[PDB]
DNA sequence: ATCAATATCCACCTGCAGATACTACCAAAAGTGTATTTGGAAACTGCTCCATCAAAAGGCATGTTCAGCTGGATTCCAGCTGAACATGCCTTTTGATGGAGCAGTTTCCAAATACACTTTTGGTAGTATCTGCAGGTGGATATTGAT
DNA sequence: ATCAATATCCACCTGCAGATACTACCAAAAGTGTATTTGGAAACTGCTCCATCAAAAGGCATGTTCAGCTGGAATCCAGCTGAACATGCCTTTTGATGGAGCAGTTTCCAAATACACTTTTGGTAGTATCTGCAGGTGGATATTGAT
């Protein structure tokens, strides 16, 4: 018995994906390629993100990804904060701006 | 004191959200005028939050029940479930 | 009791990956956990949609790279439409 | 004399400290009598989980903040520093939130 | 080889406005927004019916769930008036037959 | 003699093809059969109001004939449709007679 | 003595004869060579339906006319009567367009 | 053969289409600068539409875009079109 | 320029909340294998409608001139709003303590799906005849701008 | 105020595009009836976690004073932009024709679903050890604002 996961090199699991597609009612019937695409999509973008992520929180001298630091990389990544436009990340913040009107001298 | 309770919402704390949206300059009017705009806020989210919980048929709101109402006036939140 | 599903311990596993000496806290992980939920919904939707507009009862790959493309900016849909490809190829192979 | 920071000198020291942190700015109780009552008049004797007030104002002042901006740009827009209830009544309008 | 056929509202609406306004007529350009009218409202309904089936692990769309999506999709006056018709036409439907 | 679910419901409205569109919408795996009752009268009421409103303003254009700009004053000028219909487009519908008043002449 | 209307008083007999008709306001052939163009660098060989290009139109015109209106109310809440580049980016700014 | 090369033809939204549009948006006064802000963001506005539209008829296997390809477009980008079919 | 009052930063330290590593238990989930079924690609091709052409013409675009009045700059000062500081009011904390009610389990029946069969109907096609109103005219009323 | 130039109004009209009418036809849709399956309401209960309570403690809201500097008013003027005009281009309109390719029909099998059965795994619950970093320290130095 091998993993349709480890079948197709990810770490995402490719049976949960296909059964949460299948009670999802989106379609009758899913294809067999279907939630192993969709699964590798998902683990790509946790990748990117955990990556921009991870050093937001080296850049601010910390080993542990809390919320700022997922902020800090989805608002400084011109497609990420795209695809998250609409999107609020609990404990995140803000970016540092300041208007340039509003600046002394 | 018999103060209403969206006058809970303090003059400091307006100031404070504000200078987090970047503001260095603040009119005596916007503190009434944030009260109602946060009310309105409050109003529309909670009403529909309360409407997944009524059809649930509980007599708790959950945190689920206001993510998902978050999510339908577009204000998708990340954090507590879903 | 019961059993609450959530993509935790895949998310921690791609971390390791990416960052092998780096942590998340549990509200981070609670983010993620948000992040993969929005985004599978968003694009079966889109499938879901693509499907029903082509009159097909089958979502397949084919609707998934679609909706893909449809629902992620420039760059991203090209390297996810490569590593969607890329799985599709290697679990075929197997 | 004793000491004093020119006006807008502590309101940009404050912008800088607040930008740099996370934490909720409204305090809490304050904040659940209002939700409490608010959700009384949609229906009456709820129970809150306490996960779903902090959902509900980590959401209210992640708007308000992200408003406060377009106020600000608003009020810039008219050559002022100082933001006023035209400023975001015009932001909201544009926004679509309300006329 | 015949054109398959195109379903509509069509005969529909043009019953609903004989009924309001007897001696009006509509353009076919109109009566293309109400066909898009009726359709989007349909999807929307029935797209909160369904989130709000799924939610609850209910697997059943029932009236109930089409009226609490009602009520969260339209506007005050319009939810009052478009609930108190649905359900006097589920009623007036089970005291039938 | 066969009656139909929408003569049985009261309803001008097809309830048992919104019943076949819900089943074939992929909405849930099972549909009850008040769903496309409710349903189909909701539809019904809705198309009452616009028509109502629209027939209103065709008159008061001295029309007899609806037209999408009557649709779209109909709709624009009613609150609640308004916001129902708020991020929608009418085809041929144009916009409401409406000049700020800082433009008009002293 | 040749008669001449003050400058602004046909601006305003202009926004009032268009908002009281719903045509099409930009020429029907160079707005489909338009949308021919762009759609040709995306991909090659396609071809349209003349409703999709009419669609497209429709789509086109409100969009800005809607946009218009926007940049209209920043104009006016920086006391001009003249719209500006500026106004056209604030407006699409709340709006989200380039947020 | 095959038709004249297109260029160019953002050109095409002229001076006076414009003015007429930003008359029906209820503007009065006009700066000379405000037309070609107005083809910029016109063009990427039609870019954005024409995009998703084009991967529908491209997703169906189609030459021709039709008419409902535009209106799922402008639909997912929520800018809902009635009177095209929807 | 100097100089003083604060703010801000860096290095280091330590308590602990929350992360980790452990074993162990288990129902649901995932895989595997067999039998059955069917969605939709392939092939063929009818027939819509898209691209392209021609050819006339007038609606409307272009380019110009002229100057009204708008936008932008400058100056001024009344007063609003920021900074500082003295009170003391109430939020915050936390730790225990009922108990509401979420949520899990079992029961069982009204209402769901599945299916065979019969009736009805809304869509298309084909021609054939009304009809609301767009658009053109002429003439009376209204609006605007000069004086 | 008077009056002249021009737009705006409304009545009247006619051509016709588009709305309406009717008969024929039929595949799909819809309803009726029967048998079979089952989702989820109902009743009961255990255990999570919500509300409340007391109880300090100090953090933080509030009220007051003082004036720096901002908003808004007023004044000027250079030149942008609107209004009007002449010119003639190219969009619009009409109609035709080839044929691309959309779409309808039927055939057929790779891949789907459907079970039954077996194996694995993720969620869990105690239980114990570990550790990243918040928060406090001192002291260096950067910033601010008065001279
Ligand atoms: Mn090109
Ligand atoms: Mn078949
Ligand atoms: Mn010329
Ligand atoms: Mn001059
Ligand atoms: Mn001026
Ligand atoms: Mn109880
Ligand atoms: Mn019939
Ligand atoms: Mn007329
Ligand atoms: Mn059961
Ligand atoms: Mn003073
Ligand atoms: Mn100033
Ligand atoms: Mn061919
Ligand atoms: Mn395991
Ligand atoms: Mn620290």
């Amino acid at each position: 018995a091998k993993t349709r996961s480890s079948r197709a090199g990810l770490q995402f699991p490719v049976g949960r994906v296909h059964r949460l597609l299948r009670k999802g009612n989106y379609s009758e019937r899913v294809g067999a390629g279907a939630p192993v695409y969709l699964a590798a999509v998902l683990e790509y973008l946790t990748a990117e993100i955990l990556e921009l992520a991870g050093n937001a929180a080296r850049d601010n001298k910390k080993t542990r990804i809390i919320p700022r630091h997922l902020q800090l990389a989805i608002r400084n990544d011109e497609e990420l904060n795209k695809l998250l436009g609409r999107v609020t990340i609990a404990q995140g913040g803000v970016l540092p701006n300041i208007q340039a009107v509003l600046l002394p001298k | 004191v018999l103060r209403d309770n969206i006058q809970g919402i303090t003059k400091p704390a307006i100031r404070r959200l504000a200078r987090r949206g970047g503001v260095k300059r603040i009119s005596g009017l916007i503190y009434e005028e944030t009260r109602g705009v946060l009310k309105v806020f409050l109003e529309n989210v909670i009403r529909d939050a309360v409407t997944y919980t009524e059809h649930a048929k509980r007599k708790t709101v959950t945190a689920m029940d206001v993510v998902y109402a978050l999510k339908r006036q577009g204000r998708t939140l990340y954090g507590f479930g879903g | 009791r019961s059993r609450k599903e959530s993509y935790s311990i895949y998310v921690y596993k791609v971390l390791k990956q990416v960052h092998p000496d780096t942590g998340i806290s549990s509200k981070a992980m609670g983010i993620m956990n948000s992040f993969v939920n929005d985004i599978f919904e968003r694009i079966a939707g889109e499938a879901s949609r693509l499907a029903h507009y082509n009159k097909r009862s089958t979502i397949t790959s084919r609707e998934i790279q679609t909706a893909v493309r449809l629902l992620l900016p420039g760059e991203l849909a090209k390297h996810a439409v490569s590593e969607g490809t890329k799985a599709v190829t290697k679990y075929t192979s197997a | 004399k004793p000491h004093r920071y020119r006006p807008g000198t502590v309101a940009l020291r404050e912008i800088r400290r607040y930008q740099k942190s996370t934490e909720l700015l409204i305090r809490k109780l304050p904040f659940q009598r209002l939700v409490r009552e608010i959700a009384q008049d949609f229906k009456t004797d709820l129970r809150f989980q306490s996960s779903a007030v902090m959902a509900l104002q980590e959401a209210c002042e992640a708007y308000l903040v992200g408003l406060f901006e377009d106020t600000n740009l608003c009020a810039i827009h008219a050559k002022r520093v100082t933001i006023m209830p035209k400023d975001i009544q015009l932001a909201r309008r544009i926004r679509g939130e309300r006329a």
